[PDB]
């Protein structure tokens, strides 16, 4: 029970909720290529799902479900990707996965954190109990950048100065890579199989030269790219950060927050990393 | 046997008011004088203005600002309404300008300042006082401004805008005099911008004896401005008294404006709608009705140009509410507007209300 | 205190009241401007009482009445509790073309380099109403600004049809 545990248990989600913000919804007999070129257009990593049949919100459509759909059936360069050309949402929905996670307003961060790691999810619905409709969509780097406020100011604890390395957050066992001649297509595979959300991309040296994330495979939807992943990982990348083992949490969460990334590779003395710490390793280790 | 409310001896009576009569009370051990609003029971019956009236006492019941006279008490008894409120010696400012001569550009400022820190204060709590003139402002001791008939105010609603083409035609909008509805705060800019020209000037931005001429000037917009008036002060009235609404001065506009700058006091302050119907207004709404009817959502006629339609989930067994009023875009256009009625849990409010609506859309006309 | 005013709104240059709640003595009326008035804290019941008015008595025909077994004619009050609630007494009192569009439901936030995701704060007058995109492929998009407490959410339905 550290002080951020009691100050993540007594601040409502509410608090969160931006002054004036956007947000879409698409019903679930949406055709599934509209949805995702929606998100694009409107400029949103994900947006809830509403059964107008069922007359409730039954899920969320993000970028993992473009990962999955576009992996399960590119059969190649030369034929088009077909279900995902002429499918519903509901009808994707059915083939993947055979409930709406969701929070109160008027409900702690704690619970919400809880939620995000209990849960094993990224986005978090805030829906009215009143009402019944979805208000804002909570984020682990909304929520952690609030966080950060609280301990610049406040008295930073014995644990905030020891090193990544002794206190032992993120994952450093079979962490999944690419290479820079990888394919999109396998790139994707490996994100469905290993369940990760960004690949580190190594130099035919040996020496990371990028990073691709399930970010990056939304430009596939936006430049109207979708149909080759033979590309290269690099090649795909054409269309447009590292942490020490030594370091301090405390260094490390500044740089988390200040650059506004979701994740950071954690290097040994050279180019080459030992592992990844990510920002729900973070959230995990403050709640 | 001196006519008395409570301890307040009753005395000359200074005025007649939007309502009731509004004698002074000078405390029978204190001294202390009040000013009271005597709303005859007898004569609100008469009306419905008995809803103007507990807006004027609902409205003013919570405020508490410097520049807006005070409501001590609000007294109910058989015969009358009594409204105890803050008395000033010194009464209108319209009496001040008339007796006095126009005020100098820093006592113009000083005053403006103050009417619009009430003003502000006023729609801060969406509340608009529509009728503000300087016969409704009134001078204390010290003469701190201070406004005075909330009669004709009325609450802003959201999503909602009001009708009323109430207060004095030479201090009334544009829009007002038109009859044309506003969103409420547009309008009281407009009257603290002629306000401001009374107080530089002595004189009115727009007058005629002829009612209809001066109406033409009002909505012309164009006014006299002497050379004595400093160019920066001219600038803001011609912000303020623009007559398109959407060109007009903002609260905000008038706070970033230099001349309003200048020895300001710290105490004062901290895609497109509907379906456009090119039909006959008649033939649109008969339209709509057999569109209502086949979409089995019960209704209820207000206006000719007003529906409230009512539907029953056939899922989650609850009720889902929207406005549909009829307004006039071109000389030849007609548009349809659609806004929700919040009511007072197993499916979306919000959700349910975009439904109601796209089934209507999926039939009616352009 | 809540006070009971009496007016005399006839002429008379001296003019009296007398009521079962002053036990039937000649009470003086001050000439306001208008009427002559007396103000006295009456408490919940019926009340009757008559004029003095130069020399006569008389009731106020204006004002209700009562004929005794014996034939007198006063007026009477009937102070109720309800004549003390400010808004329970205001109850008790009650007993061509379409408009032309306002320009404000003209201005969207949605049509007008920060978060994509993040709008200005919408002017209340539109809340609630129906902005929606053209039809494109078969999808129907609707939009509206609603307010949740301090908060304001903008919410896009992409809807077949
Ligand atoms: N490349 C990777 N290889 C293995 N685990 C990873 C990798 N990237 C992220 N993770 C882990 O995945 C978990 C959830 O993080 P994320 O999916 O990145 O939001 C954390 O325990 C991370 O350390
Ligand atoms: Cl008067
Ligand atoms: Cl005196
Ligand atoms: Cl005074």
């Amino acid at each position: 029970s550290s002080v951020y545990t009691t100050f993540m248990k007594s601040h409502r989600c509410y608090d969160l909720i931006p002054t004036s913000s956007k947000l879409v919804v698409f019903d679930t007999s949406l055709q599934v290529k509209k949805a995702f070129f929606a998100l694009v257009t409107n400029g949103v990593r994900a947006a809830p799902l509403w059964d107008s049949k069922k007359q409730s919100f039954v899920g969320m459509l993000t970028i993992t479900d473009f990962i999955n759909i576009l992996h399960r059936y590119y059969k190649s360069a030369l034929v088009q990707i077909y279900e995902l050309e002429e499918h519903k949402i509901e009808t994707w929905r059915e083939v993947y996965l055979q409930p709406l996670v969701c929070i109160s307003p008027n409900a702690s961060l704690f619970d919400a954190v809880s939620s995000l790691i209990r849960n094993k999810i990224h986005r978090l619905p805030v829906i009215d109990p009143e009402s019944g409709n979805t208000l804002y969509i909570l984020t682990h780097k909304r929520i952690l950048k609030f966080l950060k406020l609280f301990i610049t100011e406040f008295p930073k604890p014995e644990f905030m100065s020891k090193s990544l390395e002794e206190l032992q957050i993120g994952t450093y066992a079979n962490i999944a890579m690419v290479r820079t001649t990888t394919p999109v297509y396998v790139a994707l595979g490996i994100f469905v199989q290993h369940r990760v959300s960004a690949l580190p991309v190594v130099d035919e040296k040996g020496r990371v030269v990028d990073i691709y994330s399930k970010f990056d495979v939304i430009n596939l939807a936006a430049e109207k790219t979708y149909n080759n992943l033979d590309v290269s990982v690099t090649k795909a990348l054409q269309h447009r950060l590292k942490c020490y083992l030594h370091e301090t949490l405390e260094a490390i969460i500044n740089r988390l927050v200040e650059a506004e990334v979701h994740r950071l590779v954690v290097v040994d003395e050279h180019d080459v990393v030992k592992g990844i710490v990510s920002l729900s390793d973070i959230l995990q280790a403050l709640v | 046997g001196r006519v008395k409310i409570g301890h307040y001896i009753l005395g000359d009576t200074l005025g007649v008011g939007t309502f009731g009569k509004v004698k002074v009370g000078k405390h029978e051990l204190t001294g202390h004088k009040v000013a009271v609003k005597i709303l005859n029971r007898q004569k609100i019956r008469s009306l419905d203005v008995v809803g103007k009236i507990r807006r004027e006492i609902q409205n003013l019941k919570l405020f508490r600002h410097p520049h807006i006279i005070k409501l001590y008490q609000v007294i109910s008894t058989p015969s009358d309404i009594f409204m105890v409120m803050e008395y000033v010696s010194g009464g209108e400012l319209f009496d001040y300008i008339c007796k006095n001569g126009r005020l100098d550009e820093k006592e113009s400022r000083r005053l403006f300042q103050q009417i619009l820190s009430g003003v502000d204060y006023c729609h801060r709590h969406m509340v608009v006082h529509r009728d503000l003139k300087p016969e409704n402002v009134l001078l204390d001791a010290h003469m701190n401004a201070k406004i005075a008939d909330f009669g004709l105010s009325n609450m802003m609603s959201d999503g909602e805008f009001l009708r009323t083409s109430c207060g004095s035609p030479n201090y009334a909008a544009p829009e007002v005099i038109s009859g044309r509805l506003y969103a409420g705060p547009e309008v009281d800019i407009w009257s603290s911008g002629v306000i401001l020209y009374a107080l530089l000037c002595g004189t009115l931005p727009f007058d005629d004896d002829h009612v209809p001429t001066l109406f033409k000037k009002i909505c012309d917009g164009i006014f006299y401005t002497p050379q004595y008036l400093n160019p920066s002060v001219i600038s803001l009235l011609k912000h303020m008294l623009q007559v398109d609404p959407m060109k007009r001065a903002t609260i905000k506009d008038i706070r970033e404006h230099e001349w309003f700058k200048q020895d300001l006091p710290k105490y004062l302050f901290p895609w497109h709608l509907g379906i456009r119907s090119q039909s006959r207004p008649n033939d649109i709404m008969a339209e709509v009705c057999r569109a209502i009817k086949q979409l089995d959502y019960e209704w209820k006629v207000v206006n000719p140009y007003y529906l409230r339609v009512r539907r029953k989930n056939p899922v989650t067994s609850t009720f889902s509410k929207m406005s549909l009023q009829l307004y006039q875009v071109d000389s030849r256009t007609y548009l349809l507007d659609f806004r929700s009625i919040d009511d007072e849990r197993p499916g979306s409010h919000t959700i349910e209300f975009f439904e109601m609506c796209a089934n209507l859309i999926k039939i009616l006309a352009q | 205190a809540r006070p009971t005013v009496f007016r005399w709104t006839g002429g008379g240059k001296e003019v009296y009241l007398s009521g079962s709640f002053n036990n039937w003595s000649k009470l003086p009326l001050t000439r306001d401007q208008n009427n002559f008035v007396a103000i006295l804290d009456l408490p919940e019941g019926e009340h009757q009482y008559k004029f003095f008015v130069d020399g006569q008595w008389t009731h106020d025909p204006s004002e209700p009445i009562v004929t005794s077994q014996l034939g007198t004619v006063n007026n009477i009050i009937q102070v109720k509790k309800t004549d003390f609630e400010v808004f329970d007494a205001l109850m008790v009192d009650s007993q061509k073309a379409p408009p032309i569009l306002p320009p404000h439901l003209l201005q969207v936030i949605l049509n007008k380099s920060c978060d994509p995701a993040l709008l200005p704060e919408p002017n209340h007058v539109m809340l609630n109403h129906l902005y929606a995109l053209s039809i494109k492929d078969g999808v129907m998009v609707l939009s509206a600004t609603h307010r949740y407490k301090k908060k304001y959410v903008t919410t896009l339905l992409y809807k077949p049809i």
